[PDB]
């Protein structure tokens, strides 16, 4: 059917803002604890699906020209009223959730679809259990699982939220009782389901059973029972002959979270898939397998990655084909730990062509990597803010360089480059400059292990070592063209080089590198009948991550 | 003993005056860990005479360590 709008529907909405503002053939006025509202009944019919049957029903508000409207706030009704005159929301990131509440009150759907997704994007750190019981009293599903995953995974590090004692039972029991639960321990959870009832008992001693039974045998074989006796109400006899059968029944398994096996993740690998370019794989070094992982784009390369000490992954920049008939994007990922897929994030400024992203107080820093390359000033860098989703632009490099590595040392930037360091200064927003190597080595990155930074490689076999409190570069050893990827095994500095020659195969093999001894001793030969080629460009980084949600690669030994 | 207790009082200073010009800031206690990690190996600490003595240079130029503005140090000479 013909709809066109050019010059027409437009046309005709902005002669209805113009009939509303200056307030003309109005028929139906709003009261909301005593302001007025005049608007039209055509445009609140379109728009609410309450309002269709508040000017339709033949009761008393269909001649009732004074309608009072009350259990809504004046600005939320003012600015769906304007949504529903001109279509543009205009939202704040305060006021989401009351204009939620309004627009469910008036079953408004595209307002409500925009406020959920404006609000299933904006779960960042805080207001995760928050928007949770949000979601759990205006059941909404869509809202409820990310949340929920969100809980699930963050929850479980911090568990002092003051919004998370406050949560209705079946909201916590869903919450305990999921297996999703991101701890490495089994008390954590005890402890945390013990002060949900520290702040609540007597008149709460049902719920206090309920979550103590949910801990399970596995966090029920602790002082829960001695706790119990100190806070139990006087002449309660059948609470303790319930509380002694929670101990043998109801299925004792183990849980999800304590798979955090600290493995090797790898990019840029060689598909074992022929003409597909590129893939995203994982090495185990305890397990001795190799897992794959979903490729974040699915088609753009040249990434850059970066490992927070909160164990999470980030892609920033990178470049794809065109695919007319490789353009650089700045967009940006992160990996999800459970449902093995990758969520985007708020993207970068401009367009990196390979990004060192760098984790420091707990901020995202991506230090040089082709920002736009015709830069007044060549030498810049954008970092990123993890808590409240936006980037702040800092002070710029000193000198443009290219092939770049930086590390983070003591809660301090390092950035590194042929020959000459800087140490930016997170607090004072500087530059300090640090000490230069006397050999000139590039296309090679470092390490941070500990107090030292210890760049490998570049052109070779170069080991030159670095202190902060020591500020100086010193040689080790040469180790024993091998493409070498230093990074930190275990608490102990290690490393993962692969040689390659004239008409012979390619081979993997980790070294244990000791400090006092500048010796790279034999760890483990990674056998070539588990793992494959991987390439050039592929990168190294190590994080946890649990083996049942990613799957194992499959391929002939 | 007075004689090295001036010394130990030279020794924290300079360390001070040479460290600090390229270093951080001490909110509180911040920049006097590093202090006396750089003199573990030379002598005791002393909390309490360092403290004091910190607070001796604020009126005087360099490193003005304004107390009550305790949050930007003058980085200047």
């Amino acid at each position: 059917e013909r709809q066109i709008n050019t010059e027409y529907a437009v046309s005709l909405l902005e002669q209805l803002k113009l009939f509303y503002e200056q307030q003309l053939f109005t028929d139906i006025v709003l009261i909301v604890e005593g302001t007025e509202f005049p608007c039209h009944k055509m445009v609140l019919a379109t728009c609410s699906s309450y309002f269709r049957a508040m000017f339709m029903s033949g009761l008393s508000e269909s001649k009732q020209t004074h309608v009072h409207l009350r259990n809504v706030d004046a600005a939320t009704l003012q600015i769906i009223i304007t949504y529903a005159y001109t279509g543009n929301l205009a939202m704040n990131d305060s006021t989401v959730e009351q204009l939620y509440e309004t627009a469910c009150f008036l079953q408004v759907e595209d307002v409500l679809q925009r406020c959920r997704e404006y609000l299933i994007k904006k779960i960042n750190a805080e207001n995760c259990v928050r928007l949770l019981s949000f979601a759990d009293l205006f059941s909404c599903e869509e809202l409820k699982q990310s949340a929920k995953r969100m809980v699930e995974h963050k929850f479980t590090a911090v568990y002092h939220q003051d919004a998370f004692m406050q949560l209705s039972h079946d909201l916590l029991i869903d919450i305990l009782s999921s297996d999703n639960l991101n701890v490495e321990k089994e008390e954590t959870v005890r402890e945390a389901a013990m002060l949900w009832l520290e702040y609540n008992t007597e008149s709460r001693s049902q719920y206090l059973s309920s979550v103590l039974s949910q801990i399970r045998i596995d966090a029920l074989s602790e002082v829960t029972q001695r706790a119990w006796f100190q806070g139990l109400p006087p002449n309660d006899k059948s609470v303790v002959v319930q509380g002694l059968y929670k101990s043998m029944p109801k299925f004792f398994k183990p849980r999800l979270g304590m798979t955090k096996e600290e493995m090797m993740i790898f990019i840029e690998a060689s598909s074992e898939n022929p003409c597909s370019l590129y893939s995203s794989v994982c090495y185990s070094p305890q397990a001795e397998k190799v897992y794959k992982l979903c490729s974040p784009p699915a088609d753009l390369h040249k990434v850059g990655t970066v490992v927070t000490p909160d164990n999470d992954i980030y892609i920033a920049g990178g470049q794809v084909p065109l695919k007319n008939t490789f353009r650089t994007v700045n967009c940006f990922y992160w990996f999800d730990a459970q449902q093995n897929t990758w969520f985007p994030k708020t993207p970068m400024l401009f367009v990196r062509i390979k990004p060192s992203l760098v984790c420091c107080e707990g901020y995202i820093y991506a230090i040089g990597g082709d920002s736009v390359g015709g830069e007044l000033n060549r030498r810049t860098v954008e970092r990123y803010d993890t808590e409240k989703d936006e980037w702040t632009m800092v002070s710029p490099l000193p000198c443009a360089w290219q092939w770049s590595a930086a590390v983070v040392v003591h809660d301090c930037i390092y950035v590194m480059t042929l020959n000459l360091m800087y140490c930016y200064f997170p607090r004072s927003d500087s530059w300090v400059e640090m000490a230069m190597r006397q050999t000139s080595r590039s296309f090679a990155s470092a390490a941070a292990f500990g107090d030292k930074i210890f760049y490998i490689g570049g052109l070779s076999v170069t080991v030159e070592i670095y202190d902060v409190n020591k500020n100086e570069w010193k040689m080790a050893a040469n180790i024993p063209d091998p493409c070498v990827r230093a990074v930190v095994i275990s608490n102990s500095l290690c490393v993962f080089m692969r040689e390659t020659h004239l008409n012979e195969r390619a081979k993997y093999v980790t070294y244990q590198y000791d400090l006092e001894l500048d010796r790279w001793s034999l760890r483990q030969h990674i056998s070539e009948r588990v793992l494959w080629d991987l390439g050039r460009d592929f990168r190294c980084t190590v994080g946890k991550l649990y083996p049942s949600c990613l799957e194992e690669s499959p391929w002939k030994p | 003993r007075q004689k090295v207790d001036d010394d130990r009082k030279h020794e924290i200073e300079a360390a001070i005056v040479r460290i600090m010009k390229s270093r951080k800031k001490m909110q509180h206690n911040v920049l006097v860990a590093e202090v006396t990690q750089q003199l573990k190996a030379r002598f005791l600490p002393s909390p309490v005479v360092i403290k004091k003595r910190i607070e001796g240079l604020i009126e005087r130029e360099y490193l003005a360590r304004t107390p009550e503005d305790r949050k930007v140090y003058t980085y200047v000479a």
